[PDB]
């Protein structure tokens, strides 16, 4: 329930998610279906109960500080559809319309 | 009327051999993008592996900052995106920082200040994206890097104390021994917040942060400027607003860039790849002996004992290097005073007319013990050491 | 085609007694694939070529009497989502379409080194999310048993294909049942190891405290010779544990006789279906008759598994899946002239419905404001579920109950009803939850469809697992029945 069309393209900005105004109010409704099915948690008692972050009870896993050559510069842009003289191509005009 | 508030949000780069969470080296050539992985190009299935090294470090830094180290400690996601940070989030610290409330003396025109630093944890740094043309060039080398970020108390409370608490601050991470600290290389990089609130009410005028200051000097130059141009809007009629301000280096004044909609969204949570950590006594020994005698206790020691002035004791403690010079060319035989003068300026004075900062790999104590004795008692005075000095810095030893 | 449906096991020796050469194993396999999969269509990026290569190899090796590797010169499929070196890996998505990985993900290193023989990749869900396979941006796979149903959600191609007589051991990906439910659809054997046992380093994340790679066989026995084969800590993964006791293969074929099986009464609750049901108590009775102990016990949280678990795998998700871009590799929008449609459009255009809902809702889920009332609630709940678990496993050695609520249902059934597509995952969820380890083996059909028999073990207790779950196969299975299809 509530879940305006502002919302919904707060979040798709958010997630740099391209929406049409086709989408969005689609997309409110999906959203609250899912949100209102996530609901169902708050009848759950978790009263003082420490969330859990890992399932995993291990502790300090850490790595000697010893460096590793990294790949060729061939093999880092070998997967890139933009590139130029050794680097990643992108556009970057600073407008507040395209951004 | 008002008092002014700022706090600065400091970062330095710790100079560990791998980086952070990748085992690339932290140390990269001339080539773009050739210092990477998988990992620090955050191709899919990576996981990330932390640097013991740059904890221990991490944490030795928190220590020498008086903070209280936590016993729980672990990453979080800070989610972005940027062409340079390849996976859309920094692995950072939320809660649980390595290190919380801190603080560090300063001397400022009046007495000594406590400036409280509330935070510091360990962050990943990103890569450099060079604007070409209408485009962009994006280069993941430094991506990675182990980094801490140092959140101040907003304690500090005019353009000065804030230059006062850069150097303060760059001052004790030096003698750490984990990082160069250099503005003009980054690694140190410092943001300020700024906002005023006049006497009587709790309610502020506007709230800018600044970017862009990328010396000491500079922070100051903005800061203040910055004081004074929200000291207007607050009079003449001022609008109140979060925002972001550019400074430009040329022209002195900041830019406004933008106006915070809100407080930015990052999505903070515990990064799940990566089990946490728990500091215990044995680790927080082990990084706490590790520490020497900082600029403050070290400068306490230059005053009663070895009786020497302020101004002295000030610029000597300036480095790590600096100070360990002076003491091991004191014991040799150098008299306190005539090495205090002599390397107070004259050295000083050497090092930055021939940017000479590698104190180290020239004269030595060994060397430049003599040249003291030799005008103390030895030899006549002074004007021979004119020359005598240049010579026997850049190279020789002792004739 | 000949040694397409022989198990792992047996055409383990029957290479080591040169009764068959490693590349006509090899051939018959392909010869498989070109016969049956076109009807099934369970297979994506095929590495035929380097595949024959191999094989060549291992004749040679064969004949010096030098064959090394616990599945040497054994054919095996690898879920698309597991990255594979060289081999285009895309996850069934068209973001990834073409992306071919530049390093080797751990388990496949480790398959590698025991000598398996890489024959392709099976297909998906788009990104590991869904329940029927039928997201894959390149084809909708089918189940074995019933080609007008599906295979199963999110691993489906990897149960089909081991159903399907292509290979005989394959790997998949588990979040909240990836791996079991397609398992039991199929009605082959599935099994999600503990949370730490199988590194995840090379496995396109979706959910970083939930996913887990497992092995699918046609039998108890060749499932149990996988895991050993991909199980144990890699510093390449943090969270991989250091536990070294890696065979599960010494407790199998001992009786199960006092063995404490409790019974969730919440898993044969209202969502499960009425003949999936009979087949479970059916399956009760027979681990009875074996000497099993079975009493019921409440796991009272189950309820909350698929809420929280969405929450939690989403949120994630819309975080692991941010690094797409199509800035470094993957889909690059054409039509963007900025850096905000850049993403926006590639992103976009690149994943589907279903995707782009997860990280919706996920990304809703952390954003301010929320965060608190569905993330960190959902995490507190997680908690719960693993209680319930804890306390359970003071009194018993394992947890049994079926793996989906229903038979396997019908294509574009509930493709086009995500919550429905949601529910069947009521009875999985809450082992990734609790980080245990799973296990589903075929005890039952209902008009053809079979119905999935799944063991909740304790952490680290995969080799009881496949001690009682060896024990129940005896009495059931559907070795005889793959080969009929
Ligand atoms: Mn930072
Ligand atoms: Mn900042």
């Amino acid at each position: 329930t509530k879940v305006t069309r502002e919302e919904v393209e707060h979040i798709a900005n958010l997630a740099r998610l391209q929406i049409s105004p086709e989408e969005t109010e689609e997309m409110a409704n999906t959203l609250e279906s899912i949100l209102d099915f996530a609901k169902q948690n708050d009848s759950a008692d978790t009263e003082g109960v420490e969330p859990t972050y890992h399932v995993l009870d291990l502790q300090n896993v850490l790595r000697e500080d010893k460096a590793i050559k990294g790949i060729p510069q061939e093999l880092a842009l070998k997967n890139a559809k933009e590139t130029e003289d050794g680097q990643f191509k992108v556009p970057t005009i600073m407008n507040e319309e395209d951004a | 009327h008002f008092e002014t508030v700022i706090g600065l949000e400091v970062h330095v780069e710790l100079k560990t051999d791998s980086k952070m969470f990748s085992p690339s080296p932290a140390h990269f050539g001339a080539e773009p993008n050739s210092n990477t992985n998988v990992i620090d190009l955050a191709y899919p299935g990576v996981l990330p592996v932390v640097n013991k090294r740059a904890v221990d470090w991490a944490m030795r830094a928190a220590m020498a900052l008086n903070m209280e180290i936590a016993t729980e400690s672990k990453f979080d996601r800070k989610n972005y995106f940027y062409p340079d940070n390849p996976k859309a989030y920094q692995i950072s610290q939320f809660d649980q920082p390595i290190g919380e409330n801190g603080y560090i003396d300063i001397e400022v025109d009046g007495e000594t200040k406590r400036i409280g630093i509330t935070r510091l944890h360990m962050e990943e740094d990103a890569g450099k994206s060079t604007h070409k043309g209408e485009y962009s060039l994006v280069d993941l080398n430094r991506q990675g890097t182990p980094l801490i970020e140092i959140v101040s108390e907003p304690d500090i409370r005019s353009p000065k104390e804030a230059y006062a608490y850069l150097e303060k601050l760059r001052s004790i991470i030096q003698y750490t021994g984990v990082s160069d600290v250099k503005m003009e290389e980054g690694s140190l990089r410092c943001d300020a917040n700024i906002s005023l609130r006049p006497y009587g009410q709790e309610k502020f005028g506007t709230k800018a942060e600044l970017k862009n200051l990328n010396s000491f000097n500079y922070v100051r130059k903005g800061l203040e400027y910055e004081e004074k141009r929200q000291e207007e809007e607050l009079l003449n009629g001022g609008e109140i607003g979060q925002e972001t301000r550019r400074f430009d280096e040329s022209t002195g004044k900041t830019i406004l860039m933008r106006v915070k909609e809100g407080s930015d969204d990052y999505r903070y949570f515990p990064e799940p790849d990566i089990v946490p950590l728990y500091i215990d006594d044995a680790w927080k020994e082990r990084v706490r002996q590790t520490i020497p005698e900082l600029p403050d206790e070290r400068k306490a020691k230059y005053v009663n004992e070895l009786g020497l002035p302020a101004y002295d004791a000030h610029v000597l403690t300036l480095t790590k290097e600096m100070s360990d010079f002076f003491e091991s060319t004191i014991e040799h035989g150098a008299d306190v005073k005539l090495t205090s003068n002599w390397l107070m300026g004259g050295v000083n004075e050497y090092l930055n007319k021939n940017q000479v900062e590698l104190l180290d790999t020239k004269l030595t104590p060994e060397n430049l013990a003599g040249m003291i004795k030799l005008i103390e008692d030895g030899t006549m005075s002074s004007k021979i050491a004119k020359k005598v000095f240049p010579e026997l810095a850049a190279k020789g030893g002792n004739a | 085609m000949s040694i397409r449906y022989e198990s792992v096991e047996n055409l383990l020796t029957l290479i080591k007694d040169k009764k068959i050469k490693p590349s006509d194993v090899v051939k018959d396999i392909y010869d498989a694939i070109e016969e049956t999969d076109p009807t099934i269509k369970s297979f994506l990026a095929l590495d035929k070529e380097n595949a024959i290569k191999k094989a060549q190899e291992l004749d040679e090796l064969q004949a010096k009497d030098q064959m090394d590797g616990k599945l040497f010169g054994i054919p095996m499929g690898i879920k698309d989502n597991i990255i594979t070196n060289g081999l285009e890996t895309t996850c069934a998505s068209k973001m990834l379409e073409g992306f071919v990985p530049i390093y080797e993900s751990t388990v496949m290193e480790k398959l590698h080194k025991e000598n398996a023989v890489l024959i392709g990749k099976l297909n998906m869900d788009e990104f590991a999310m869904g329940g029927s396979t039928e997201t894959s941006y390149f084809k909708k796979t089918v189940n074995p048993f019933d080609h007008k149903a599906v295979p199963g959600g999110s691993s489906g191609g990897s149960a089909a294909a081991v159903a399907a007589g292509l290979v005989p051991l394959s790997l998949g990906s588990d979040t909240g049942g990836s791996i079991r439910q397609p398992a039991a659809y199929c009605g082959v054997v599935g099994m999600k190891p503990t949370y730490g046992r199988v590194s995840r380093f090379g496995l396109v994340a979706f959910a970083s405290s939930l996913d887990q790679i497992g092995p699918l066989t046609r039998n108890v026995k060749d499932n149990a010779i996988v895991l050993e084969a991909i199980s144990g800590a890699d510093v390449n993964d943090s969270t991989s544990a250091p536990v070294d006791d890696v065979d599960f293969t010494s407790e199998i074929g001992k009786d199960i006789k006092g063995l404490k099986v409790a019974l969730p009464k919440e898993y044969l609750g209202e969502g499960v279906a009425d003949d999936v049901k009979e087949a479970v108590q059916n399956a009760v009775e027979t681990l009875k008759s074996l000497g099993a102990v079975v009493e019921e016990v409440s796991l009272p949280n189950t309820k909350f598994g698929i809420p929280s678990y969405y929450v939690i795998a989403s949120s994630e998700a819309s975080s692991n899946l941010s690094r797409f871009d199509g800035i470094r590799y993957g889909y690059h929008s054409k039509e963007a002239h900025s850096l905000e449609e850049l993403y926006k459009m590639s992103r976009s255009e690149g994943f589907g419905k279903e995707v782009k809902r997860r990280i919706f809702l996920g990304t809703f889920a952390l954003s301010s404001g929320y965060y608190d009332a569905y993330y960190k609630k959902s995490q507190k709940v997680r908690t719960l579920i693993k209680n319930d678990f804890d306390k359970v496993f003071e009194n018993y050695d394992v947890v049994v109950g079926p793996t989906a609520p229903t038979t396997a249902f019908n294509l574009g059934e509930e493709i086009d009803d995500p919550l429905t597509m949601y529910a069947n995952d009521l009875l999985t969820t809450p082992v990734n939850l609790a980080g245990l380890p799973g296990i589903s083996v075929p005890c039952g059909q209902s008009n053809g469809r079979p119905i999935g028999l799944q063991f909740i073990g304790k952490p680290f207790d995969e080799k009881t697992l496949y001690r009682v779950a060896y024990q129940y196969e005896t009495q059931y299975n559907l070795h005889d029945v793959y080969e009929k299809l």
